[PDB]
């Protein structure tokens, strides 16, 4: 029933194996029984296998297992279990273990870990997914004791009905703690024991609307925290600055994301309380990713918020219904070097007012991928007020056609004019750019003028004629694949002094002899520099290789 | 025998000499002509139409026709004619004097033998209702005003009054504040046009310009009303629109809109309103601190039929605040989500909604906009970034969507897992579709499908053969694979239902039709 | 972009 690789690597090909075939090779070292039918695992079914280290049991409907069975692999490392029926686990299959790395027990109707010290004599894992988004509602001291450091550590407590004191301070180092839970009532005591021992938390599905925060006793020790994640959480105008209240006990702080969160208001925030006023920290990153807010369009000018923006340095803010980031409130973002704005509504005239006199004045990079600009050159002027930026990815954006001057930042280094629909381009790009990308539009030519350009990224067009090399002295990279390029001058390439890859595949190089002879021998030496591999309009054979009478 | 002769963007500086004496229609447009000599166009006994419109003639003899007997348009709009010396002429259809310099209006006593005179242009920095009364018995269908840029002082409020036409367009001037008393309501007007309108000082907001709208509820005769290139505020516009919502007209324009300041006026009264149909073009705002939804729910409530907006940077729609009347709605180029219209039961009277060029993206959410629109039978959101996860199961479109246009986004071929049953015309052109699935065959009521500019390859054997309603059917512009064991079906059935194929599915790389291929 | 109203 199985395919197993020259290197004792077997796959569960024919997804029916009714259980594991009776004693297996012994020189196997990987194995694949995900999405399987199979209820029953005992010793006498993979005993002869002491080497194997990679069993994986993804998704099989595993009732019960015989004890004893772990024994047989002796040193197993990547152990899956992954999506089973294994609603009972026992101490004893984490006995024989001596080097496991990768524990993972997601997704079977267990609902607690035994008041049986689980997880012990393997101490050897970093990484262990424990949980079910079903019934898993309980947390004793009495697990998580045979382990004391790991990589990652992922609770599954969606329905998380009870938490025993201190069943999580026990581990002294987590560098990412994840955490499923529906509800935040055991939320501030499971944190007070994880504070000082996490180093990236993420928090998951929870619904914080009503979350209040109060002074807990956890003590005045620092918080190990650098790194605080919220993914599909619930959020109001209130309880958001509670969670900053909560956010002001990690001092040590430094980036907060929010992934597909639901904000249940209009942004009237509250920035100071009777006691503590919300503290910036040493917050430098703020990475905010579709958050939904039912009132979009009603959205407060954040004012609220301006004692918590002079010092973060980079913001995200993908897909969230952004129309507008209001003037007064970007010349109080003063440290803000790099802003990310995808995915939104921006369009010209607000982009001018988010872009005001003094607004972001040490920002460098602006990313405004996918919104709604059309007019490049409008686009253009309304970033001279920066005067620091250097690098603007506006691409897959509607501009059709440019002008023939443009005013651009004096600084302009990085343009992605990508997915952009341009037919041509003109003088209206500017001739400080170091990099530039042109891919995926309707070019036919490409005749610039960039002195100092080391990357040009024109693919996806529709070239006859290789771009102007003569133009493009210091160019490194040059990307000219799918291009519809047929023949090439020759001796071009030896104007690009200083080529280190380039791109040429998926175009009709006529290669008649009087014609390629150039080319074709300069893909000879220049074997490091080329990506991919060109090839014959007429025959599959690559033109690297082929040389004319 | 029409013959053409165009020299228009010539740089001419005299009219063109030595051309046919066939011509019976010259375009000199857009050149430096200063003069028209008799000598000019005598010869072209044929001529009927003469374009001299852009140029920089400042006289005009009216003499210099004379020999153009056949001659029954003339435009001279947009030179510099200052004084025009009168003359018998011939009997022209449509005379255009617009854009000119002249300061008293150019009506000659001849004019008034123009029995087949339909379209008069004309201009004036000076208006004296007397002027017109050459041209008072005439029934001209539309005449055309512009306003110089220094009319105003001593101004005639019944100016216009003597004018007879069924259809008025005035051309106030631009860069000036709206202070002109000149009554623009006019006895025998059905289609009014007004252009541009500034008053942009809240303090007394757009008195003037108001008043003299007000006068029209006195026209029962108004039908249509067009508004052109305003600048003001909020406030204001929102007045503009209350004032002409209680008059005759039936058929409400406005473009080209400048909007400042911030929206107090937000009691509206709908009653009383004869307005079929309302739409809006091109409009501007500032940035504001108010509520987006004083705006929105002003519009969402409006007792008409059909409502166009379009070209504005509105990003949300409200649900009207009860059932409403609402039946044809275009709400294309703007700056709407999926959420527009969400959580509404009150539009069931809907017909036709279109929501093409906005920012749309889930599908699934854009069906359920759609669940309780129990009269919904068009539906266009085409050009927006629409894509379907399958993850979320059926969809819940309503029963009654006919025609779905969905080209220029990002669908794949789950698509079809996402389908209103009695659908008859399904634009999937321009997306992600890399296969046709057998769910298609569910699709009974199908007649027109376009699956073009896709990622198509070949389709399932048969496929189409359960398609008995199909008529028309767009495969064009996909990666067809011919080789034989594979495109046989296709060829074969691209061949013998020629007639339903719109354009022509070729070949990947051969580029020979799908339909000329052979297999054995 | 409301402003708060107080
Ligand atoms: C009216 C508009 C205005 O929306 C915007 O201005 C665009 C948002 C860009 C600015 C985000 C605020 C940056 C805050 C920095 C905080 C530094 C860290 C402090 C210590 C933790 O609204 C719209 O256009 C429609 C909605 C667009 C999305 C609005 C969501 C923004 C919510 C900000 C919450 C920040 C919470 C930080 C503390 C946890
Ligand atoms: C669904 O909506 C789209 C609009 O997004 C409609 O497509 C548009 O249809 C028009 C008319 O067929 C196309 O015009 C064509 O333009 C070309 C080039 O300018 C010209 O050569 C043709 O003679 C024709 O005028 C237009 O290109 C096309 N737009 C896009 C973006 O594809 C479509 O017709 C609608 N479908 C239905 C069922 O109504
Ligand atoms: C209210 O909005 C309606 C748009 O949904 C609009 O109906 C549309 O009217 C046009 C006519 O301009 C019809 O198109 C016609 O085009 C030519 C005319 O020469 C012919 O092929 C046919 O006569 C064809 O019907 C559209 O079919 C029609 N759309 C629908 C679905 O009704 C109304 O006219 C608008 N009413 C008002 C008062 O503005
Ligand atoms: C005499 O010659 C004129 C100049 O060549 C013609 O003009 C017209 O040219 C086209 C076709 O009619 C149109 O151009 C405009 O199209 C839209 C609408 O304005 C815009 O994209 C833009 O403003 C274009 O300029 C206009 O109808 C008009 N444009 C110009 C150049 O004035 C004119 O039609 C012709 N007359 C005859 C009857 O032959
Ligand atoms: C917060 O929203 C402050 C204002 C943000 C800029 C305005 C964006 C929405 C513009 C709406 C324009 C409506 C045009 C008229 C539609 C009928
Ligand atoms: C621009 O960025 C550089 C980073 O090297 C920084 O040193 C400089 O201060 C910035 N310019 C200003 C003041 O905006
Ligand atoms: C330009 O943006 C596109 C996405 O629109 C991205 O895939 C590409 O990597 C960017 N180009 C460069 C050189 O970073
Ligand atoms: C104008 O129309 C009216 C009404 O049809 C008619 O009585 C009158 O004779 C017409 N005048 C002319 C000659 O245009
Ligand atoms: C635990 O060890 C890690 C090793 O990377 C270290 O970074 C962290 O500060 C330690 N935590 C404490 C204080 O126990």
């Amino acid at each position: 029933s199985l395919s197993c690789d020259r290197n004792g690597i077997c796959k569960g090909s024919s997804g029916s194996l009714n259980s594991i075939p009776s004693g297996l090779t012994e020189a196997v070292k990987s194995l694949d029984l995900s999405n399987n039918r199979i209820t029953y695992i005992s010793n006498s079914d993979l005993q002869r296998c002491v080497n194997l280290q990679a069993l994986v049991l993804t998704s099989n409907g595993i009732n019960t297992i015989e004890e004893d069975s772990f024994s047989s692999l002796g040193s197993l490392e990547h152990l899956d279990l992954s999506y089973n029926y294994l609603s009972n686990l026992s101490s004893s299959w984490f006995k024989p273990l001596s080097s496991l790395t990768f524990l993972n027990l997601l997704g079977n109707p267990y609902k607690t870990l035994g008041e049986t010290s689980l997880f012990s004599h393997l101490t050897k894992l970093q990484i262990l997914r424990v949980g079910n988004m079903d019934t898993f509602t309980k947390i004793q001291r009495k697990d998580f004791a045979g382990l004391t450091f790991l990589e990652e550590l992922e609770i599954d407590a969606s329905d998380l009905q009870s938490y025993e004191p201190k069943s999580l301070k026990s581990i002294q180092n987590v560098s990412h703690l994840i955490l499923h839970m529906k509800q935040h009532i055991l939320l501030l005591e499971i944190f007070v024991d994880v504070t000082s021992s996490v180093e990236c938390l993420e928090l998951r599905d929870t619904d914080l609307d009503t979350f209040h925060f109060s002074e807990l006793s956890t003590g005045e020790t620092n918080s190990l925290i650098k790194k605080f994640t919220f993914r599909n959480v619930k959020i109001t105008d209130e309880s958001l600055f509670q969670v900053m209240k909560l956010l002001n006990q990690i001092s040590g702080l430094l980036e907060l994301e929010f992934d597909d969160c639901t904000l249940n208001g209009v942004g009237n925030f509250r920035a100071s309380d009777n006691d503590r006023v919300i503290d910036p920290g040493k917050v430098e990153t703020l990475t905010i990713r579709r958050l939904h807010i039912p009132r979009f369009y009603l959205f407060y000018d954040l004012s609220t918020l301006y004692s918590l923006t002079e010092r973060v340095k980079r913001i995200t803010v993908e897909n969230s219904k952004v129309f507008l980031v209001p003037c007064l409130l970007s010349q109080h973002l003063k440290s803000l070097e790099y802003l990310d704005l995808s995915e939104n509504l921006m369009v010209e005239e607000y982009l001018k007012n988010s872009a005001c006199e003094d607004a972001w004045p040490s920002l460098q990079t602006l990313i405004l991928r996918q919104n709604h600009l059309a007019s490049l050159e409008k686009t253009g002027e309304t970033l001279l007020t920066l005067k620091n930026l250097t690098n603007i990815d506006i691409s897959k954006n509607s501009f059709h056609s440019m002008p023939e001057t443009c005013q651009w930042p004096e600084k302009m280094k990085y343009l992605n004019l990508s997915s952009t629909r341009i037919h041509s381009v003109t003088g209206c790009i500017p001739k400080t750019l170091e990099i530039l990308d042109v891919s995926n539009n309707n070019l036919n030519l490409f005749s610039l003028n960039l002195p100092q350009l080391k990357e040009l990224y024109i693919s996806r067009n529709k070239l006859m004629t290789l771009p102007d090399a003569s133009l493009l002295p210091m160019l490194l990279v040059l990307k000219i694949s799918r291009n519809q390029l047929k023949s090439v001058p020759d001796g071009i390439f030896d104007r690009l002094t200083s080529l280190q890859k380039i791109w040429l595949h998926t175009n009709p190089w006529d290669c008649s002899c009087p014609r390629i002879d150039y080319l074709s021998r300069w893909l000879n030496k220049n074997s490091q520099k080329e990506q991919g591999s060109a090839k014959c309009s007429g025959s599959g054979k690559p033109v690297r290789s082929i040389i004319c009478p | 025998s029409e013959f053409l002769v165009d020299r228009s963007k010539n740089g001419l500086i005299h009219v063109p000499k030595d051309l046919s004496q066939k011509t019976t229609i010259l375009n000199i447009s857009q050149n430096y002509i200063s003069e028209l000599w008799t000598s000019d166009i005598l010869s072209l006994s044929k001529l009927r139409i003469l374009i001299i419109s852009h140029n920089r003639i400042q006289y005009l003899d009216i003499s210099v026709f004379k020999f153009n007997q056949e001659l029954e348009y003339l435009d001279l709009s947009h030179n510099k004619l200052v004084k025009i010396s009168c003359h018998p002429t011939v009997n022209l259809k449509h005379l255009d004097l617009s854009f000119n310099a002249f300061d008293a209006l150019p009506i000659c006593k001849e004019f008034g033998n123009m029995s087949q005179l339909k379209f008069l242009g004309l201009s004036t920095t000076h208006l004296e209702k007397s002027s017109v009364l050459p041209i008072a018995h005439l029934n001209i269908s539309k005449v055309l005003l512009v306003l110089g840029e220094t009319y105003g002082e001593k101004e005639d409020p019944e100016g216009l009054q003597d004018f007879n036409t069924e259809s008025l367009h005035i051309v106030f001037p631009t860069n000036k504040e709206f202070h002109f008393i000149l009554d623009v309501s006019v006895k025998t007007v059905a289609n009014l046009e007004l252009s541009n309108i500034k008053c942009v000082l809240e303090d007394n907001k757009c008195s003037y310009f108001l008043s003299i709208l007000a006068k029209l509820q006195t026209n029962p005769k108004l039908s249509n009303l067009t508004l052109n290139n305003i600048e003001t505020t909020w406030n204001s516009f929102i007045r503009i629109l209350q004032l002409v919502w209680h008059t005759t007209v039936w058929y409400f324009s406005i473009s080209n809109v400048k909007l400042q300041g911030q929206l107090d006026f937000r009691d509206f009264d709908y009653s009383g309103t004869s307005l079929k149909a309302l739409s809006i073009h091109q409009v501007v705002s500032d940035v504001f601190g108010f509520p987006q939804s004083y705006i929105y729910e002003i519009f969402s409530n409006m007792n008409i039929k059909n409502f166009t907006v379009s070209g504005t940077r509105m990003v949300h729609m409200l649900c009207p605040s009860k059932i409403s009347p609402f039946l044809h709605l275009d709400f294309s180029n703007n700056l709407l989500t999926d959420t527009v219209f969400e959580n509404c039961g009150h539009l069931t009277e809907l017909e036709t909604l279109i929501l093409q060029m906005n920012q749309l993206k889930e599908l699934s959410k854009i069906a359920e906009m759609t669940t309780q629109m129990k009269s919904l039978q068009q539906l266009d959101i085409s050009q927006n970034s629409v894509s379907y996860d399958e993850k979320k199961g059926d969809c819940s479109w309503t029963k009654s969507l006919l025609s779905l246009n969905m080209s220029s986004n990002i669908l794949t071929d789950t698509i079809f897992r996402c389908l209103p049953p009695r659908i008859k015309v399904l634009d999937l052109h321009s997306n992600k579709i890399k296969s046709i699935p057998k769910q298609v065959v569910k699709l009974e009521a199908l007649q027109e499908l376009n699956v073009a500019s896709n990622q198509l390859k070949s389709v399932p054997d048969g496929i189409f053969d359960r398609l008995t309603s199909l008529q028309k059917i767009w495969l064009h512009t996909n990666p067809w694979d011919c080789s034989c064991p594979r495109i046989d079906y296709l060829s074969r059935w691209l061949n013998k239902n020629s007639q339903k194929e719109q354009g022509s599915a070729k070949c990947s790389g051969s580029g020979k039709p799908v339909r000329s291929i052979i297999c054995p | 972009x409301s402003k708060k109203k107080k």
